[PDB]
């Protein structure tokens, strides 16, 4: 029966570990690459998925004042990224740069 | 002296020792008064103690300065409250409400059997562990001294040793008799005593 | 002349009187509560 | 003129051990 | 220094026993309740709640003394230290609590309200000192600046001092639209009272706001530009065009709010005041033309202008001519608008006429119902 | 008194204006609100260059920058936020960090056009996909290879 | 529990592997847990530290 083959389970678990590694690798690249524009997000939000979603909702720090991060982050965390946005260290990036990091 | 005061005031059921020392009676009463109101909604009977135990004037009532007759009336009122609070220990507001009695009337020092007997069926509940820490065990409850200030809650086997103690059975009998006359018995109390009352052959 | 009720309530707060509570304690009847 | 103030009135440096 | 505070209470209480209001035992109880509190206030860990409780406890003791004064002495006021000591004491707690905990704005407000209530006991000069102190500690809190301005315009009606409060407040907080909004409100409130006094004067016998509105924009735009860029400028031209846009959309909102504000004030020529706001937006700002880049804002700008001449006449006084002037304006704007905008403007203008005039009209009695219906059918 | 800056941009302006010894609009407002008109009120300022600027704006204040003033200034910076009695001053460390680079990159006229880091990341990511596209695609071959 | 759980894991495993007509229900697994859970409970209930009994010293009684 196609539903009683064990070779898939050994297959999936190996794939599952591989997906964890590659997803982790791309995550750090997003941290440093977007960190150039706004370096202190990594310290605030540690989760990779939450980190990426913030970039999607807001591409640039200027958007921090009006954009809402409630669905991604709790109240105390979302305000911390907003305060960081205005006092941020990073340099501005072009829309061409923003398109790819998105 | 000050050292006696900090031990008495540090004891708490909601807060740790350091914060408990900093707190004042009024702040405790404010939370307890709100807690009693919630208990009043669940059962109307809890509104009764608002006139006597959770009154604003109770903030100025000190048991040490009272006479013997006044203490007996005070003890009886504390006795009644623990019975009604016996079934509702699972609810959070009861813990806040009982904090005022612990902090103001020192029930953990004086009415210690009455407090322990009421919550005997919550022995795995974390509230019972907090009780054991802030309470000096009577000589009948010496079996529980091991679990005082211990990570592990008391085990069911340890209940069997304590519960069947004859002079404690006569103690628990009267407590169970008090519940029956007042119709305060509930299933968890009946189940805990029954499960014991079969293992109370030990 | 005797004080008014609102004075008596005011007097209770300032002087920290506990007699009214003590009377309620004496009148406490366990049967009524249960 | 409306004012809410009146309304408000009422280790990094440790090495691994063998 | 608790003992110094306790000894300060002795002369008041020697009076109370002397007048017979309080017996030495009741006297003793009051001192014990006080003595616990100064130790609480002077001890480490004192919180602002502790000060509030003394102010409440001391407040009660005043009530007891007043009642016993009429009950026993049978006098409204006994000329002795007891009458003003408690009020004097309650104040002294307020300064210490405010000095100890400057942050807690709630306690400050209790301080102002308490002494404002006792205007006779506390001179208005004593109000200004605390406001001067409070405003000094928190220059950035707009609510305070309006508080003192409102107080001195109502209780004192000193527009000159009230005007200075806004001028100094806007100096500290030029980026807050609310403070400008209130300052314009005060400016017109001064004018309406002035003309009303002129009307009363006759019976018994404003542009300045627009300047505030105009300057209100320029600062708010600069500050809103300053934010969303941070420390640096924005290199990308497109983003700079956006930053210009969020400003114009942002600045458009305050202009619309002031348009709502004008409607409140019947005496002033709202059509003239509104037209100035309309003439303002006709001028190109930040290298952007409203007609080309943001048509939706321009449509609202047009909708006000077409209805400007017909906005404020009641249903009873609607003259046909001004309605004809309104529709002539509407047709003129169509010739310069694209098809999509024309349909949206047509719907809005049709709804405005239907709701404001036709629905409030009797179809059988008034001939101008038929003219209105024909116009809308033609619109 | 304490008058917080409106935002990042205004800080760089006053950080400059303090640098060459000028009095900003904000400094005039804060000094005007506080210093009594008054014989002459005495103000302690660390820098002597700002003194003439303050004197021009306010003829009624005489500035002092002697060692006694410097010692008091040395105290204020020492305890920092502790002297604010809990007034909201953020944190003085992070605020210095953002301002200093802003004060530094302003003078150097640093521009994002010069930035080449996007290149080293574009390449570092490009070869990663070439590896992952191959690895994942191989797994697709095996999964469907069974079928 | 690791020793006990491993033993039952083999029991549950080999039914999964070597059964010709296994029902996809896990019943052998379901009953195995209750044994381990019961083993955990009684092991959990055991107290290493000895209980102290109620001290009853025959205190001296002297006539009054």
């Amino acid at each position: 029966s196609a539903d009683k083959v064990d070779v898939m389970i050994i297959q999936a678990i190996a794939l599952l570990d591989d997906l964890d590694k590659e997803l982790n690798t791309y995550a750090m690249r997003c941290k440093e690459w977007y960190g150039w524009h706004f370096p202190e997000l990594a310290k605030i939000v540690t989760d990779s998925v939450a980190y990426a979603r913030i970039i999607l909702t807001m591409g640039i720090r200027s958007k921090a004042s009006e954009t809402d991060l409630s669905e991604i982050l709790p109240e105390e965390i979302e305000e911390r990224v907003k305060t960081a946005a205005e006092v941020s260290m990073g340099t501005e990036i072009t829309q061409t740069d923003l398109d790819n990091i998105n | 002296d000050r050292k006696r005061r900090q031990k008495l005031h540090s004891a708490s059921l909601i807060y740790n020792s350091k914060t408990a020392a900093t707190q004042d009676y009024d702040f405790i009463f404010e939370n307890a008064s709100k807690a009693l109101e919630e208990l009043s909604q669940i059962e109307p009977k809890f509104a009764i103690f608002s006139r006597t135990l959770f009154s604003e004037s109770s903030i100025s009532l000190d048991r040490n300065v009272q006479t013997k007759e006044e203490i007996k009336d005070l003890d009886n009122a504390i006795n009644a409250y623990l019975l009604l609070a016996s079934s509702k220990w699972y609810l959070a507001p009861t813990l806040h409400a009982t904090e005022w009695l612990v902090r103001r009337f020192q029930i953990h020092v004086k009415n210690t059997e009455m407090l322990l007997l009421s919550t005997l069926n919550y022995y795995q509940t974390p509230v019972f562990k907090r009780i054991l820490s802030i309470i000096k065990l009577p000589p009948l409850f010496n079996c529980l001294s091991n679990f005082v200030r211990s990570e592990k809650p008391p085990t069911a086997l340890t209940m069997i040793k304590l519960f069947n103690d004859m002079d404690f059975l006569k103690l628990y009998t009267s407590y169970l008799d008090q519940c029956i006359k007042h119709n305060a018995t509930y299933t968890n109390q009946l189940l805990f005593t029954t499960c014991c009352f079969i293992n109370v052959v030990a | 002349p005797p004080p008014d009720e609102e004075e008596q309530l005011l007097a209770k707060f300032v002087f920290g009187d506990t007699t009214d509570l003590q009377e309620n304690l004496a009148k406490f009847n366990a049967d009524f509560i249960f | 003129l409306e004012t809410g103030f009146d309304a408000l009135a009422n280790d990094w440096f440790t090495l691994p051990k063998p | 220094k608790t003992r110094y505070y306790l000894e300060q209470c002795i002369p008041e209480m020697d009076d109370l026993v002397e007048k017979g209001l309080f017996t030495k035992n009741e006297v003793s109880l009051i001192m014990k309740k006080r003595t616990d509190f100064e130790h609480r206030l002077n001890s480490r860990g004192s919180s602002i709640n502790d000060y509030i409780k003394y102010i409440n406890y001391e407040s009660n003791v005043n009530k007891l003394r007043a009642k016993r004064c009429k009950r026993i002495l049978q006098v409204k006021k006994t000329n002795s230290l007891s009458d003003w000591s408690i009020q004097q004491r309650i104040g002294f707690i307020y300064q210490r609590g405010t000095n100890k905990f400057p942050q807690d704005l709630k306690f400050w407000a209790m301080y102002l309200n308490y002494m404002k209530a006792r205007g006779n006991q506390t001179s208005y000069k004593k109000i200004h000192n605390i406001y001067n102190q409070l405003l000094k500690l928190h220059p950035t809190n707009v609510d305070i600046w309006i508080s003192c301005a409102k107080y001195e315009y109502e209780v004192h009606a000193n527009f000159k001092s009230c005007r200075n409060i806004f001028q100094n407040g806007l100096r500290f907080n030029p980026d807050v639209p609310k403070l400008w909004y209130e300052y314009v409100k005060f400016e017109l409130n001064f004018i309406t009272k002035l003309i009303n006094r002129r009307k009363v004067m006759g019976l018994i016998n404003g542009d300045i706001a627009l300047t505030i509105f105009d300057v209100c924009m320029k600062t708010l735009g600069k500050h809103y530009i300053n934010k969303h860029k941070g420390y640096y400028a924005i290199s990308d031209s497109k983003m700079n065009i956006e930053l210009n846009k969020e400003t114009l959309n942002y600045l458009f909102s305050e202009s619309l709010r002031y348009i709502k504000l004008f409607d409140e004030f019947l005496d002033l020529e709202r059509d003239y005041l509104i037209n100035h706001v309309l003439q303002f937006w006709k001028n190109d700002m930040y290298d952007l033309s409203l007609r080309k880049d943001l048509p939706e804002l321009y449509l609202k700008t047009v909708m006000i202008d077409i209805t400007l001449n017909i906005r404020y006449m009641p249903v009873e006084k609607l003259d046909i001519d001004q309605l004809q002037l309104s529709v002539k304006k509407y047709f003129a704007y169509i010739s310069k608008l694209d098809s999509a905008s024309v349909k949206s403007l047509k719907n809005e203008y049709r709804s405005y006429l239907q709701d404001n005039y036709l629905k409030k009209m009797n179809a059988e009695d008034d001939p101008r119902y038929k003219i209105l219906d024909l116009i809308i059918s033609k619109l | 008194s304490f008058a917080p800056f409106k935002g990042a941009a205004e800080a760089l302006e006053n950080a400059n204006d303090i640098s060459e010894g000028l009095v900003s609009e904000s400094l005039k407002a804060i000094l005007d609100l506080n210093l009594p008109k008054a014989k002459n009120i005495t103000l302690a300022i660390s820098d002597k260059n700002l003194g003439p600027s303050i004197k021009e704006e306010f003829p009624y204040v005489d500035c002092i920058s002697n060692e006694l003033a410097q010692d008091l200034i040395r105290g204020v910076r020492l305890h920092g936020e502790k002297l604010f009695k809990g007034l909201q001053s953020g944190d003085l460390e992070r605020a210095q960090l953002g301002l200093g680079h802003a004060y530094s990159r302003a003078k150097v006229k640093f521009s994002v056009q010069k930035n080449d880091n996007h290149i080293i990341q574009a390449i570092a990511l490009l070869d990663q996909l070439d590896k992952d596209i191959n690895t994942f695609a191989m797994r697709v071959k095996e999964w469907y290879g069974w079928h | 529990i690791a020793r006990v759980l491993a033993a039952k894991a083999a029991v549950s495993l080999r039914y999964d592997a070597l059964a010709e007509d296994r029902d996809d229900s896990g019943d052998i697994g379901l009953e195995s847990r209750a044994k381990v859970e019961n083993r955990l409970s009684q092991l959990e209930g055991r107290d290493l530290r000895t209980t102290p009994k109620v001290v009853r010293e025959a205190k001296k009684v002297e006539m009054t």
